[PDB]
């Protein structure tokens, strides 16, 4: 009883929810201004293709930390890498266990 | 752990255009556990339970329909067999007698069979199809029937004999007595499936109906009807419910198609089978225990039952973990219990948890327990001889490892191919990351937050981990995988073992293999002497010295540690001290003239006897330090006189060895192997002298008549 | 008789050594062995015992005590080596004279890019001095990372993490060198302090390992300001990455510039963006087409036309020459503003504060306005009122 209440108190978000607000922009954006865009003959489609969805970007003031921040980016680099999955798999651990 | 399939049989008469299917209802099992039972449309099919064949023919035409249930008396001399004929059959069961099989009893009601259930006590039939319910009593051979509103479903007996309890499909339950009397009813909205009574138990001694319900949740009540509002929710359907004996485990079946087991609280623990179809009826093999039996009991056997027609056997085996460290040994009990033991006094102390402990590592005064997704810390007060056990700290994140070490202020936890550093609050720290799975690791003393360790993996590469290095170091390479490691005293060699039984001897200033031997389980290094290994064969213990022949004991166990003077022996899951002689050493050591190597060994706890020889060694092979050490070990008084006379003689005199032989041999009752060695060289006249003092002059004037005296 | 305890405080009351170190050995407690080494007078075989005993323990600070002591420096060097202890083995190899120990690390550093560690390689190179190294390879990783669904905050974090790892090692040396300190350390340290005093934009700009953080940090907040109106803010944030442009390239500035001056009418932003698009390095001939067809339509349906806005004084000089709110240039006046990594504003009153981990100066109207309880680019936890009156504390030192 005490433990959930703590637990929900910190909550540190590790890996599952660090920024999990996903939706859809490319529609959503262009409801807020590109009208004014389409009225006109301007044609700027191709130079919003450098901007990135915004409800991915989350926007709020936590608390960052040295040693969890050190964990996410090298949690990062390694899935991106995908050198950890390859040679597990070559590891065929089910097969021994 | 394991979960191993032993016998499966099929039913694939599957017969179109006619109500009989192929399908299984129920499987009646026994007490004792030698036979089987199980229903298929228009058959009763028996099996036995260790190997999967028919020791009856299937039986045809008894009944005209389908058969709903099958259930034993507890005593394995009774049938019920209730059918879609509207009516139940009860048969006469013994092995020994030539009809193994036979009718005994039929009755009828006015509707469908649906539910059966019998009396642990009083061996009482208690049968519930639609629209009435009937009850039988061997003696009197008058049933009981009575009229209900709606199709009782499912029934189930008190364990006391004196409660029963049934469900129906409009959710109502009702518990009566034995006089079939309203002593509880409870509504609710969900149709009810399975029930069951909970065992009785000298811990708990209270009987409670549990009862799994259609709307995802399972509940307990009571006697008088009022819920223990525990209502613990299910991700599926539950189907068949069924308690182990005495109350320990619990094995849930239904939708999902798994058989999964359970604690009497609700922790989960593993999942038996998947069989890609609804389970319908899943039993558990009851076990009988002697008085006073010893016996790890960790087999466990179910019995599945599935829609499609399959009766499978599976059996679950549970591994060994535990943990030694030192004067402690904590090894896991049955499961969700953890127990240590001290090899002196063989006394246990039991601690009780509620889920599954999966890692036990031990440190110096301080226990770790790996409960899932939770970590418990216990101290201990060394003042005090016994040992007191406090929670320190108490860790609530969730780390997956199939092995986990605790070191001071930081634990370790091994977890596929990386090995991660925690700290006691639970933040995770550091990383490392190596090729394969990190199989075996060893840690070794040190400073706090400085401990190292070595570490195998499965190529066989042994490397070296530092806690703020966050580099490996590699040590050695290995063709082989590596099982288990094994550090010397001082840290000058290493034992490895591979996959197949292989021990490999690797010294650490030189990487060169000195030892090889064949098919060997385990091995261990002593802790004082940093030389001698024992290791351990499957029947077999060898204990090797340097360069020393190897000492056979045909001991039956295997070697799990090596101190001064003791070795230990585990045998299944207890434990054993044996003590070891050490005068074969000293008398090679002896051989070679090492003389401090040999009171080294002599130092481990050795008969007086080896003490006194040793220290006539040392004095006649003019070794003064360790002869005073021998002869002061043991209260002597004429040995350490003779020995000052024999140092304050040795600068001046010419200190021949004959005389102070011949006196060492003298200071015991044997003489005449004195008189000898003084005969040998040339003493005649000081042997005389010497024998004259014990007054038998004869045999003094004996040894004259041959000695001379040359003087003048 | 296995005592060691015992034994060991008996050593001590009669002042033996070699026995007090065989059982601190055994106890495992090389506090005392520090005792002894601290109290062995000079140059005795007991010295290289306890080095040995040290390395083997893996404590290579007190190994290479005891190695300096004993009068032997290589085995001081192969126990650093061995142990990868490499801020250590370089300290000693600049005071010693040593040259193999930059191209062993040179090799060490090729062994681990080979093994996919590059993260492993920039921490090496950062033990040893080596930022432009680990900088090169952060850039690289943060190329690569363009080329997935690249989320800018992760970005940001990787970079925020080299700046502080820079800053903690930095950070560890120096209490290491101030502690314990004597005259000519002194006066050094005041030739340091009067050179600070009067330092140079370039030289802090080099030092500053927070360049790749705050220029993601702008793209960030600017995308972010744009999607959320306050086109007026976003100008200023796509100005300063025009101000930076080491990090991110040309075409994200350019592209996040032209959009921002669109949406405000400012359009001699606009046309300098796209003057500058229209060929950065290398462009194919359609995308440059229908670049210059999307200029002339942009600046065919109407001529630029200049916005005003308010001219408010210079600040940076005692020119009376005012110059544009956006402006950070300050042409011909060569005093460049610093920003404001809360909104992007340029410093433009005396109200600015930094906290003690990115030293940013911070406006505290806009604290006041968003309730930034935190730094917006490291995240200091510390409350911000009290950092604005320990910089007035510090401006009034001034
Ligand atoms: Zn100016
Ligand atoms: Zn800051």
């Amino acid at each position: 009883a005490q433990e959930q209440e703590v637990s929900k108190v910190s909550a540190p978000p590790n890996q599952p929810t660090v920024q999990v607000q996903d939706i859809n922009e490319l529609q959503k954006f262009t409801k807020i201004n590109t009208l004014p865009q389409t009225e006109e003959g301007v044609d700027l489609s191709q130079l919003m293709q450098i901007l990135s969805p915004v409800e991915d970007i989350k926007e709020k003031d936590e608390a960052w930390e040295f040693l969890q921040l050190k964990t996410q980016i090298y949690e990062i680099v390694s899935n991106m890498y995908g050198g950890n999955e390859l040679i597990d798999d070559d590891d065929e651990d089910d097969e021994n266990q | 752990m394991k979960c191993s399939e032993l016998w499966t049989e099929i039913i694939p008469k599957n017969d179109p255009n006619s109500n009989i299917t192929n399908q299984v209802w129920s499987c009646s099992f026994n007490n004792d556990g030698s036979i089987l039972l199980a229903c298929v449309g228009d058959a009763i099919l028996v099996y036995d339970s260790f190997t999967g064949n028919l020791v009856n023919k299937a039986i045809r035409g008894g009944q005209k329909e389908q058969i709903n249930c099958i259930k034993f008396s507890k005593d394995g001399k009774r049938f019920a067999t209730a059918s879609n004929d509207k009516t139940v059959w009860v048969w006469s069961f013994d092995v020994n007698k030539n009809p193994k099989l036979a009718p005994e009893v039929k009755y009828s009601h006015t509707d469908k069979v649906l539910c059966l259930a019998f009396n642990p006590l009083t061996h009482q039939i208690f049968s519930g199809g639609a629209q009435d319910y009937a009850l039988w009593t061997p003696d009197q051979q008058s049933i009981e029937k009575s009229k209900f509103k709606d199709k009782i479903i499912t029934c189930a007996w008190s364990w006391d004999g004196l409660y029963l309890g049934f469900g129906t499909m409009g959710g109502i339950i009702g518990i009566r007595n034995r006089a079939l009397e309203q002593l509880a009813e409870i509504q609710r909205s969900f149709p009810i499936w399975c029930m069951d009574w909970t065992p009785i138990t000298p811990d708990y001694q209270n009987s409670v109906l549990v009862v799994g319900v259609w709307e995802q949740s399972i509940a307990h009540y009571n006697i008088q009807g009022q819920q223990l509002g525990s209502d613990k929710k299910l991700t599926y359907d539950p189907i068949d419910i069924n308690f182990s004996t005495q109350g320990e485990f619990l094995l849930v079946s239904g939708t999902n198609n798994k058989c999964t087991l359970y604690t009497r609280e609700g922790g989960f623990l593993i999942d038996v089978a998947t069989k890609n179809d609804w389970v319908w009826n899943n039993k558990l093999k009851p076990v009988i225990k002697e008085a006073g039996s010893v016996a790890v009991q960790d087999q466990l056997h179910v019995a599945l039952t599935t829609n499609d027609g399959e009766i499978s056997m599976f059996k679950i085996q549970q591994l060994t973990v535990h943990a030694l460290e030192g004067d402690k040994y904590a090894y896991r009990d049955n499961l969700t219990d953890i127990v240590v033991q001290s090899m002196s006094s063989n006394q246990r102390i039991r601690l009780k948890c509620k889920e599954l402990v999966k890692n036990i590592s031990i440190y110096k005064d301080k226990l770790a327990a790996h409960l899932t997704e939770r970590i418990l810390i216990y101290g201990t007060s060394s003042e005090d001889s016994q040992m007191k056990y406090k929670l320190h700290k108490r860790i609530v994140k969730k780390v997956e490892a199939h092995i986990l070490e605790i070191v001071s202020n930081h634990l370790i936890a091994c977890v596929k191919n990386k090995v991660q550093l925690y700290q006691l609050s639970g933040d995770l720290e550091k990383e490392w990351v190596f090729d394969s799975r990190v199989n075996c690791i060893k840690i070794i003393g040190g400073m706090p937050n400085k401990e190292g360790a070595y570490v195998g993996l499965k190529n066989g590469q042994i490397f070296k981990i530092f806690v703020d290095n966050s580099f490996p170091i590699p040590i050695l390479n290995h063709n082989i995988s590596i099982k288990n490691i094994d550090a010397s005293q001082k840290r000058k060699r290493l034992a490895v073992v591979d996959k197949n039984s292989n021990l490999t001897v690797y010294d650490l200033s030189n990487k060169e293999q000195v030892f090889q031997e064949m098919n060997i389980v385990s091995c261990a290094f002593n802790n004082n002497f940093d030389d001698l290994l024992a290791f351990s064969s499957t029947d077999t213990t060898f204990i090797r010295c340097s360069n020393h022949p190897p000492l056979s004991q045909k001991i039956s166990g295997q070697v799990v540690g090596f101190k001064a003077n003791k070795l230990f022996v585990l045998n299944d899951n207890v434990m054993s001290t044996i003590d070891v002689s050490m005068t074969q050493t000293m008398i090679k050591y002896l051989e070679r003239k090492e003389f401090q190597s040999a009171y080294e060994i002599s130092l481990l706890g050795v008969t007086d006897q080896d003490f006194l020889y040793l220290g006539n060694e040392a004095l006649i092979a003019t070794q003064f330090a360790i002869a005073r050490k021998c002869y002061t070990r043991i209260k002597k008084l004429d040995f350490i006189y003779l020995l000052e006379k024999a140092e304050k003689d040795f600068k001046k005199n010419t200190f021949v060895e004959g005389f102070y032989q011949g006196e060492i041999y003298a200071l015991q009752t044997k003489f005449y192997e004195a008189e000898n060695a003084l005969t040998k060289s040339n003493l005649a006249s000081q042997a005389k002298e010497m024998w004259i003092i014990l007054k038998e002059f004869d045999k003094a004037m004996r040894i004259t008549d041959t000695g001379a005296s040359p003087i003048n | 008789n296995f005592q060691w305890d015992k034994a060991a405080k008996q050593y001590a009351l009669a002042k033996y050594n070699p026995g007090l170190i065989e059982a601190y050995t055994r106890i495992q407690d090389y506090e005392g062995l520090e005792k002894l080494i601290a109290e062995i007078p000079e140059r005795n075989e007991l010295l290289q015992d306890m080095g040995d005993r040290f390395q083997q323990a893996g404590l290579c600070d007190a190994a290479v005590k005891c190695y300096e002591k004993f009068g032997d420096i290589k085995q001081a060097i192969d126990c650093c080596v061995l142990l990868n202890h490499w801020n250590l083995a370089v300290e000693l190899a600049e005071q010693y004279n040593f040259v193999q120990i930059e191209g062993l690390l040179v090799q060490y550093a090729n062994q681990l890019l080979e093994k996919r560690r590059k993260l492993e390689a920039a921490e090496l190179y950062r033990k040893a001095k080596r930022n432009t190294e680990a900088a090169k390879i952060l850039s690289q990783i943060a190329d690569d990372l363009t080329e997935r669904d690249a989320n800018p905050l992760n970005i940001k974090k990787m970079y925020v993490m080299a700046a502080l790892e820079v800053d903690l090692y930095k950070k560890r040396m120096l209490d290491a060198t101030m502690t314990g300190q004597a005259t000519s350390t002194a006066k050094t340290l005041n030739s340091l302090i009067t050179s600070t005093i009067n330092t140079s934009s370039a030289d802090k700009i080099l030092n500053n390992p927070w360049r790749g953080a705050e220029a993601w940090h702008f793209f960030i907040l600017a995308q972010r300001q744009l999607y959320n109106g306050q086109f007026k803010y976003a100008l200023k944030s796509a100005l300063r990455l025009g101000e930076y442009e080491l990090e991110i390239d040309q075409k994200k500035i350019y592209s996040l510039i032209a959009i921002a001056a669109y949406y405000n009418k400012s359009f001699r932003e606009c046309s300098r963006a796209f003057v500058k698009l229209q060929n950065l390095e290398n462009i194919t001939e359609d995308e440059k087409e229908r670049y210059e067809a999307i200029a002339v339509s942009i600046f065919t349906k109407h001529p630029p036309l200049d916005s005003p806005c308010e001219y408010t004084p210079c600040v940076g000089k005692n020119c009376s020459q005012q110059v544009s709110e956006y402006d950070i240039h300050c042409r011909a006046c060569g005093s460049n503003f610093s920003p404001c990594v809360a909104s992007g504003r340029p410093i433009f009153q005396k109200e600015f504060y930094q906290c003690k981990n990115c030293r940013h100066k911070m406006i505290e109207s806009e604290v006041s306005r968003l309730k930034l309880y935190n730094c917006a680019l490291c995240h200091s936890p510390i409350d911000f009122k009290r950092f604005t009156e320990s910089n007035n504390n510090n401006n009034n030192n001034i």
